[PDB]
DNA sequence: CACAAATCCATTGACAAAAGAAGGCTAAAAGGGCATATTCCTTTTGAATTGTCCA
DNA sequence: TGGACAATTCAAATATGCCCTTTTAGCCTTCTTTTGTCAATGGATTTGTG
């Protein structure tokens, strides 16, 4: 269980962008097979997204950077 | 909360305020009045000694209480 | 057999619940006083006296 | 009592009454304002589209949930289309505009 | 007169709509049928898709089915016989009989 | 998919455009083959198939022919879900008026024709012919013409009349109306004909014509020519098992319409006479109107049973309608409910959910998880598995419950804390174990209260549960930042009893190596749980900027305080637990833990403070027993003395010294006093009664009496409810409120005779009958609030305005009743705060006032801070972050998106539960100007000071000038020293009024000697002295403290002569001695001689109604019954035509257009004269001012501070608390419309009502240009009336009267670009508030780009 | 009802607001276990097919 | 490295069942027409309008 | 002439002729086309084998 999320609301301000960033990160870790950047221990996708937030490495601008790099390297074999 | 417990507070409110009305209807400070402000008869010693400050004699007060009995 | 909560008896005003608890204890005490007489063959000449 | 999915009402495709016919729980007005108080918009959105009344959303959320993908393409709650037809069966033309 | 104000209409359910378990059943049925007809023969699995309602508009009579290969319909029914042959032994049919419950 | 909701009338070609056929027969089904019989109201040909992809007769039944129409019966083969979308239409043989546009608020058919509605209802019922531009040689169009003068006209003009009747009349009339030339002539001849009601009614009608031409409608479209029929599955004809059928009443009303229509078609075909046919059309009218709405017109058609029919308008309108009962308030899958139990072991962030509920709630989850785990091949096999409940499913379940929170919600969701996301713990049994700390937030006790579980399915719903609605993030109420996790009843008693102190218990006097040694002593029986010991404790304090510095010392504490100190975290001081720790002290402990240490440490400390309380209450053995409610000893003597007083007053009533009413009032007062004495006697006897042995001889201490322990700790009870077990339960109040004059002198430990009990049952039933009725008044003030404040949302960061309400502490005569700290805590300063010498700024402008800033402010003790307000905010369409303030469920500033409107509505609605349901109630004069001195009702005399002293009480001092009029007038208090006298004309500076107010005078009447009669020291008076002057002072020993020796005797100073006989009073045959009220210190002692006017002694010396409706009374903005009139304009006032029915009154400025006139009705008192140069927005008379004039005269910062205060008062009265962030947000939505006073240069008329945000953004662009803006006057509305006028119509139609919010919106062609929370909730898309705010923004940016 | 040996005291919060802390002796001794009865009907109707 | 022999790929014929259309049988269901006279039904609350005063 | 005063109106918390005919959709059954189960017939490709 994870009791609080008050650390994320400082890492991703405003506490609503936290929910949106975590929604997208969990869906990205559960729909498209992606490696959690954090040791999973029997824990659902939502909490793993939160823990990734608290390590300061989700940070929606970060997710957008990484997904643009994905689009590029996905369009690298785009010919 | 249990509805007997909201009901209790409602009841003690419903009587505390009524009691404060009926207890404020009685005066004790000294503004010594010696003649019925409605008629002019002298307010006696027993009457003015039961309530220091009664602005009116007994019979005029009863008439007033009746006029209030009809609310207007 | 049950563990009620004493915080209900003052705020609620049912103190008759506490009086019934006391009287029920005493009534059952006379009960177990007989029962420890009926259970050792105690000579009903004494049972009437109690 | 607990219900995941079951029967549904006739005109308004909604769940049924409580524990006699396996009915769902009401999400009244006050219980919507509570979720509006927080920012809980996807909770509220799903609780009045997918869990409740939208039909396509109803049965696609089920498949995406048993296929592990927690996500809904909600759609349009059937009670609103019922109300659209009801207002419209007066002389009132109440459209929905361009997308 | 047994709630706050509830009418007789709140209790009439819609016996037309699917069971949400049932549509998921049907979709997994489609997935299983794709699984089986993907591994089967070219001609055999093809005529099987062509003679039933498999992922297309409604079926054709055995003549209208076999016409695309031009073979006389004894040919196509003779090949669906060995189709059921391949589908008989439980190397391709355990999941399919999984749907068939009793 | 869609962007807005346009609405309008529907043209008959439009209504044909919707249909797929035309209903003709009135038949529905076939009674033997339940196919729908063509072509009635259920008909496969017109309304599509019945069974999926299948003609009716079965010619086609395949997806092959999908799209084909069966040649046999013409039924299209498609889905049967199309039965809910296709419509028909009944080609009426007779035009018929839509009842909505006829019998409504204003009759839209009427004033669009400006024909009185009675005339229309007559011309429609065929009562009268009416001309429709026949020929205007003799007659005009609207002239209603009955049969006699009509046949006259047929004589007069056989032709050129055309005299139509019924609905055909009104349709031909509307087609004959022009709207361009009509609106031109109306506006122009209302400018030419300028009167007061005339031009305003004309401007309403002209606005109607304007709207009609602006939109796309046509006037005749209100008269139906084609009537559409609902699809067949929105009015089902379902079979009930048993041959019965269930039918919508639309099937009945449509069938009635079709019967009447077919009969009329036959009639018109058959050439029936006048009466049969006209009655027929008049009767088809009735069926159309009923099918549109039943009882809006004269009669309500009832059906089979005598209840009335639920027609089309009632399917939308009302709590049983589509909007209220279905669109916002749907039922929900994935949910259940169950009884709740305690579960004292759960962490603050979890709830015990039973296995049998978690297994039926989470079925899809487990099905997918098993198909993944390979434990089941299919979903059917997985269904069988989870149905037979093998062990694998009980492990797959808790695998799916791993991080999945469920929402728990209790019955009346009052505020947002009524729904909270917990994390399940699988439980055997059937009740939902719910934490003890959230029972307060839910308002849940365990008397069988059933709570309800919902499941968040979508991943972002789970993240909103975990990240916003989780229980460990809601530990502060939003209505005020204080915690909501306060330990309630067992925890508080446990902590209290633990952290208390005996005087000589076991182990007293030891010195301990810290707290662990104290605990090892308590669990070993050496020390007592409360035992004064010197323990060394180590407190860490964050003196540094985030550094915990330790400090260790020897504290004089008890074993309990040390044992409980190891549950406190580091940053706290040890002075937080050195006390008995009541519930107030505990809540302060937790609150400052929150403030200093954050949220995670406090969310730990909140349940460690609970586990230890529960444990050390279990250890306490605290019970309650019939020897614990101890009856005082002064009870029987007390009620004896009181009953004797009652007897003597009764006898005096027998003599005729008092009236019945007054003896009753005295009896009530003396019994009330005796009940006060008894409660104080039992309290003083009970609280301290534990006297003990020191080591040592003897001592006294606060008692360990259990009924007092649970009451002093605030855990449960009070000094009042304990009074009814030991003291006496006072005088019982009848349901009217008139108290009964016989008390219940007994208590609950002693019995009660039958009449003493039957008497008390009166109020006991009134109170219960009221709290049982108060349910549906509290949840209705809150609905009004959340609809007026639905569409408000913090939608920017800083408007950048410099304006805010100047918060000063709300003092009432002395120390503040609410300090500046909590009245400015959290709101942001709108100006720099300067030190009281204005040297330099304590705090800069854009400064969120924390606890620390607020106390740095208060230490320098400022009294006025200009903070920003939502009311004076500046954002267009919303509210900026700073102007709202700090948050309250989160410590920090509010995040853009927080739907503060609903938060405010609920913060003001749920404390309404605690408010009452019905209403209830509770140093001289300095002359200014010229004039002579005049008075009346005066009765004075000259004193030994030589002055004039009025013995009278009500006498007034007027300043009358030589003209004879009043120039000044001031109340003259009792016993005033008038330095000047009567009549002498006085100028400024001559204060004829002076006194000493705080000493209530006891001034003399006669002139003679002084003595003391019935005056005794120790019994009736005190032999006191003050050393300031050293001369002894006589204070009457007041009855509340005086001895019972002379308790019934009356001290007094008697006036005598030197010879020793009494000095009578003028005209009274009784002596002149003044009995002295207690606390009157008499200056003059024996032997002295004084004349009149001598103050012989010194005496030491508001009705706020408080019901809940007083809140809704204020929020509705109601004008009171004696509203104080305001000086509408600055400048001097002057009288006019006195009593022109009422008196005339006029205020003329120093320079401006002076003649402002005012009808001041003479029966009411005035407080202005003919020479007062009064200032604007100020009273002339007095009384409850209406809020309109406040906003209109003084300023929008004066309407708020009026509303914000007068409703705060109603909350502090009953003892509630809110933040005034929550009323200023409802004030903003109320005053949210402005009336244009000047068209200016922008596109508004001279008396139009537009939203302030609309009139502001438009002109602000223009003053940004070279052009001018407009000048407006801000209007004001009630929380109901201000909400019915909203931009959206779907937003208004949902809340209040639906048939009017809709029907007006139709003629207006009004569109709806549905932005706002309610409109989006209706249409099943995301909110614009929270996690939906951002999504609505990009959609708002890809809109318009 | 049944009379049982109540004892008024706070016991580890398992009787917190209005809860009750029943012993397992009261379950073993079959004190409060009561019998309920249910009619369930099954009707043989005459469908139109 | 070649001569010979067993199982599949196609038919083909008969023929058997089945349903699609057809022709008749039959209950249902809708018309159609009535001739002593008889001629009228079965709370309280707030406010926005609208007839009725009043200065 | 024009502006207060006071009622009206509306939304919010079980049972009453009938004789006969005629034509229509429902159905009922049987042919006939239309498909589909079985009984054999030659021929590549494969395996048999020295
Ligand atoms: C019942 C209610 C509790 C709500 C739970 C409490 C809280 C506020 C109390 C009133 C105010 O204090 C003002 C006034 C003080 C006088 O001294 C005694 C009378 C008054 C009218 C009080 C009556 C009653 O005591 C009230 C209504
Ligand atoms: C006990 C409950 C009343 C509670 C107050 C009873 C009284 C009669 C019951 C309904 C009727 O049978 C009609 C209908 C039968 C159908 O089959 C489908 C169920 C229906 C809706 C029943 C539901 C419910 O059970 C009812 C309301
Ligand atoms: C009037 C009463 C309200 C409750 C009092 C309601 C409640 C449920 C209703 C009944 C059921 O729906 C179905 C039932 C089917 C039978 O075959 C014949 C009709 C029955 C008796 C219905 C008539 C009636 O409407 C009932 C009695
Ligand atoms: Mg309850
Ligand atoms: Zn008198
Ligand atoms: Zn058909
Ligand atoms: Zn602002």
């Amino acid at each position: 269980a994870r009791v609080t999320v008050q650390d994320a609301v400082e890492k991703i301000g405003n506490r609503f962008d936290l929910v949106l960033v975590a929604a997208r990160r969990a869906r990205q870790m559960q729909v498209g097979g992606k490696d959690p950047l954090v040791p999973e221990e029997n824990d659902k996708t939502t909490v793993i997204a939160l823990r990734e937030i608290e390590e300061g490495l989700i940070n929606n601008q970060i997710l957008d950077v990484r997904e643009r790099q994905e689009q590029q390297e996905q369009e690298a074999a785009e010919l | 909360s249990d509805e007997a417990d909201e009901a209790y507070s409602v009841t003690e409110q419903l009587t505390m305020t009524g009691i404060n009305r009926i207890r404020q209807k009685i005066n004790a400070h000294g503004i010594p009045v010696y003649l019925c402000e409605a008629c002019g008869n002298p307010i006696p010693e027993a009457r003015r000694k039961i309530f220091p400050g009664v602005t009116l004699c007994v019979e005029c007060q009863a008439y007033q209480e009746r006029q209030r009995k009809h609310y207007a | 057999d049950i563990v009620l909560n004493p915080l209900g008896v003052p705020s609620r005003m049912n103190i008759g619940q506490i009086l019934e608890t006391h009287l029920g204890m005493a009534a059952k005490g006379i009960g177990d006083k007989i029962n420890a007489m009926l259970k050792q063959q105690q000579e009903v000449a004494k049972l009437r006296e109690f | 009592h607990a219900r995941s999915t079951g029967s549904y009402s006739l005109v308004t495709q909604q769940p049924l009454g409580g524990k006699a016919q396996f009915g769902g729980q009401r999400f009244g007005e006050m219980e919507v304002w509570a979720l509006e108080a927080y920012g809980a918009a996807y909770t509220l959105q799903e609780m009045l589209t997918v869990k409740s009344d939208d039909v396509n959303g109803r049965t696609k959320m089920y498949k995406n949930i048993v296929d592990g993908n927690h996500q809904m393409e909600p759609g349009m709650p059937e009670s609103f289309n019922v109300l659209l037809k009801e207002i419209r069966s007066l002389g009132i033309n109440i459209e929905l505009e361009d997308e | 007169g047994d709630d706050e104000d509830s009418h007789l209409g709140d209790f009439i359910e819609d016996t037309t709509l699917e069971l949400p378990l049932d549509s998921a059943t049907t979709e997994s049925l489609r997935a299983a049928t794709h699984d089986v007809l993907a591994g089967l023969t070219a001609r055999e699995a093809k005529v099987l898709r062509m003679r039933f309602g498999i992922d297309m508009n409604t079926d054709y009579t055995l003549e209208e089915v076999g016409k695309q290969f031009d073979v006389t319909r004894e040919r196509i029914r003779q090949i669906e016989a060995k189709a059921l042959r391949k589908l008989r032994h439980p190397s391709r049919s355990e999941v399919l009989r999984s749907f068939l419950d009793d | 998919e869609f962007d807005a909701i346009k609405i309008a009338l529907a043209s008959p070609d439009m209504i044909r455009s919707w249909s797929f056929g035309e209903v003709k027969k009135p038949e529905t089904i076939n009674y033997r083959t339940f196919k729908p019989e063509r072509d009635g109201l259920f008909c496969a040909r017109i309304f599509g198939p019945v069974k999926d992809y299948e003609c009716l007769c079965g010619k086609y039944k395949r997806l092959k022919h999908r799209g084909v129409i069966c040649e046999k019966c013409g039924v299209e083969v498609t889905q049967t879900k199309v039965r809910r979308e296709r419509m028909g239409h009944i080609e009426l043989a007779s035009p018929t008026a839509h009842i909505w546009f006829l019998k409504s608020l204003p009759s839209r058919i009427g004033l669009l024709l400006d024909m009185p509605l009675r005339d229309i209802e007559r011309v429609l019922y065929f009562e009268s012919y009416v001309v429709i531009e026949g020929g205007m040689t003799n007659l005009e169009r609207q002239q209603i013409l009955t049969e006699e003068q009509y046949l006259d006209a047929l004589e007069e003009f056989g032709d050129e009349f055309d005299a139509k009747m019924g609905a055909e009349a009104i349709q031909a009339l509307l087609k004959s109306m022009d709207l361009e030339q009509e609106c031109e002539q109306l506006r122009e001849e209302l400018n030419e004909t300028n009167s007061e009601t005339k031009r305003k009614k004309l401007t309403k009608r002209i606005k109607l014509l304007e709207a009609f031409v602006q939109s796309g409608n046509k006037p005749e479209w209100m008269i139906l020519t084609v009537l559409p029929v609902l699809p067949p599955d929105l009015r089902p004809l379902v079979p009930l098992d048993g041959g019965r059928f269930a039918t919508s009443d639309l099937n009945d009303l449509y069938r009635r319409v079709i019967n009447r229509n077919n009969r009329l078609k036959r009639l018109l075909d058959l050439a029936a006479p006048d009466i049969i046919v006209r009655n027929e059309k008049r009767m088809l009218q009735e069926a159309v109107d009923a099918l549109l709405d039943n009882g809006r017109r004269g009669r309500a058609i009832t059906g089979s049973n005598k209840r009335p029919l639920k027609s089309l308008a009632d399917m939308i309108k009302g709590k049983q309608g589509r909007f209220r009962q279905n669109l916002l308030g749907k039922r929900v899958d994935y949910s259940g409910r169950s009884v709740i139990t305690v579960g004292p072991y759960l962490r603050l962030h979890q709830c015990g959910l039973p296995k049998k509920m978690a297994l039926e709630l989470f079925k899809p989850f487990i099905y997918g998880k098993l198909e993944l785990r390979g434990l089941a091949t299919t979903i059917k096999a997985a269904k069988k598995m989870v149905e037979r409940e093998e062990a694998v499913v009980w492990d797959i379940l808790d695998e799916v419950i791993r991080e999945h929170p469920v929402l728990l919600n209790r019955a009346p969701t009052l505020h947002r804390l009524g729904i909270q996301a917990f994390e399940p713990v699988l439980i055997e049994g059937k009740a939902i174990q719910l934490h003890p700390l959230v029972c307060a937030a839910y308002n849940a006790d365990f008397d069988g209260d059933q709570m309800a579980v919902h499941v968040p399915l979508t991943l972002e719903a789970q993240l909103e549960a975990r990240a916003l609605m989780m229980s460990t993030n809601n530990i502060l109420s939003p209505a005020n930042g204080e915690p909501i996790i306060v330990p309630s009843q067992d925890v508080v008693l446990g902590l209290y009893y633990m952290t208390r102190d005996c005087v000589n218990a076991k182990g007293e006097g030891m010195v301990l190596t810290g707290p662990k040694e104290a605990e090892r002593l308590y669990r070993s029986g050496l020390a007592s749980l409360h035992a004064r010991v010197k323990v060394r404790i180590t407190e860490y304090e964050k003196d540094a900027n985030g550094e915990l510095v330790a400090k260790t010392s020897l504290k004089d504490t008890t074993v309990g305080r040390a044992i409980l100190w190891m549950i406190v975290p580091k940053g706290l001081p040890y002075s937080i637990v050195n006390q008995a720790l009541g519930k107030k002290a505990i809540s302060k402990m937790l609150n400052t833990c929150y403030r200093i240490l954050g949220l995670k440490p406090t969310v730990i400390f909140a349940d460690q403070i609970m586990y230890t309380g529960f444990a050390y209450a279990a250890r306490s053995g605290a019970s309650v027993g019939i020897d614990d409610m101890v009856i005082p000893e002064k009870k029987h003597e007390i009620i004896s003395e009181a009953e004797a007083e009652v007897a003597e007053i009764q006898e005096q009533f027998q003599s005729g010294l008092v009236t019945a009413g007054e003896r009753y009032n005295k009896v009530i007062d003396i019994w009330a006093a005796a009940n006060d004495r008894v409660s104080k006697a039992m309290m003083d006897n009970l609280q301290t009664e534990t006297v003990i042995n020191r080591d040592g001889q003897e001592e006294k201490q606060v008692s360990f009496n259990s009924i007092y322990m649970m009451a002093d700790s605030g855990a449960r009870g009070s000094a009042a409810q304990i009074r009814q077990l030991a003291g006496m339960r006072g005088l019982m109040a009848k349901p009217d409120g008139s108290i009964i004059e016989t008390p219940i002198t007994a208590n609950f430990r002693e019995g009660l005779n039958v009449l003493q009990y039957f008497i008390s049952t009166h109020g006991a039933r009134k109170g219960l009958a009221d709290t049982a009725l108060k349910t549906a008044n509290s949840g209705y003030l809150t609905r009004r609030l959340v609809d007026v404040a639905q569409d408000l949302v913090v939608t920017e960061d800083d408007c950048g305005t410099h304006e805010g309400i100047m918060m000063t502490p709300v003092i009432e005569g002395g120390d503040v009743k609410e300090p500046l700290r909590d009245r400015v805590l959290g709101r942001v300063t709108a100006e720099d705060v300067l030190k009281p010498g204005t040297a330099d700024i304590l705090v800069p402008r854009n400064t969120l006032l924390h606890e620390q800033w607020c106390d740095l402010l208060e230490e320098n003790s400022v009294d006025a801070v200009k903070v920003r307000s939502v009311v004076s905010c500046d954002t267009d369409f919303g509210v900026c972050a700073h102007c709202y303030g700090r948050d309250l469920a989160r410590g920090h500033i509010i995040n853009k998106g927080e739907a503060i409107g609903v938060i405010a509505a609920q913060s003001i609605g749920e404390p309404g539960t605690q408010l009452t349901m019905r209403t209830f109630h509770i140093s001289s004069i300095q002359v200014k100007n010229k004039g002579s001195i005049k008075l009346s009702n005066v009765k004075s005399v000259v004193n030994s000071s030589g002055k004039l002293v009025i013995t009278s009480r009500n006498t007034e001092l007027k300043l009358i000038d030589e003209f004879g009029r009043t120039k000044e007038s001031y109340k003259v208090p009792y016993g005033a020293v008038l330095a000047k006298g009567d009549g002498e004309q006085v100028a400024g500076g001559e204060t004829v009024a002076n006194w000493d107010p705080h000493t209530m005078p006891v001034i003399t009447e006669v002139s003679g000697f002084v003595r003391f009669t019935d005056m005794i020291d120790g019994q009736t008076i005190t032999r006191q002295t003050d050393e300031l002057t050293g001369l002894s002072s006589l204070v009457v020993l007041d009855s509340a403290e005086r001895t019972a020796g002379g308790k019934d005797l009356r001290p007094a100073l008697k006036i005598v002569d030197a010879q020793g006989n009494d000095v009578l009073i003028p005209g009274t045959d009784m002596p002149a001695q003044y009995f002295l009220p207690g606390k009157a210190i008499v200056q003059l002692e024996d032997g002295v001689q004084i004349s009149s006017g001598d103050t012989l002694a010194r005496i030491p010396q508001k009705d706020i109604t408080g019901g809940l409706p007083r809140v809704a009374d204020l929020f509705e903005a109601r004008r009171p019954k004696e509203p104080a009139i305001l000086a509408e304009i600055s400048g001097i006032v002057s009288f006019g035509k006195e009593t022109k029915g009422k008196r005339r009154l006029v205020i003329t400025p120093v320079d401006g257009s002076d003649p402002y006139e005012e009808m001041i009705p003479k029966w009411r008192q005035l407080n202005v004269f003919e020479g007062e140069r009064v200032e604007r927005g100020d009273v002339i008379s007095d009384g409850p001012e209406a809020p309109h004039d406040i906003l209109r005269l003084r300023g929008v910062h004066a309407v708020t501070r009026y509303i914000v205060n007068e409703v705060q008062d109603v909350y502090r009265l009953q003892g509630v608390k809110i933040n005034d962030k929550h009323i200023e947000v409802i004030v903003r939505q109320m005053l949210r419309k402005a009336t244009i006073v000047n068209a200016g240069s922008s596109d508004f008329l001279e008396g139009e009502q537009v939203e302030y945000s609309r009139v502001k953004i438009a002109n602000r662009e223009l003053e940004a240009n070279g052009k001018v803006g407009a000048t407006y006057s801000r209007d004001l509305l009630g929380i109901t009336k201000a909400s019915l006028a909203t931009e959206s119509f779907i937003s208004a139609a949902s809340f209040q009267e639906t048939t009017r919010v809709l029907t007006e919106a139709a003629v207006a062609g009004k569109r709806d670009e549905l932005r706002g929370l309610k409109e989006n909730v209706i249409v099943g898309r995301l909110i614009p508030a929270g996690t939906g705010y951002a999504y609505h923004q990009d959609r708002m940016r890809r809109r318009a780009a | 009802g049944q009379n049982m040996r109540v004892a008024f005291m706070p016991w580890n919060g398992y009787n917190f607001e209005d809860s009750i802390l029943v012993s397992e002796r009261v379950v073993q001794e079959d004190r409060f276990t009561t019998i309920h009865i249910q009619e369930l009907a099954c009707v043989s109707r005459d469908t139109k097919l």
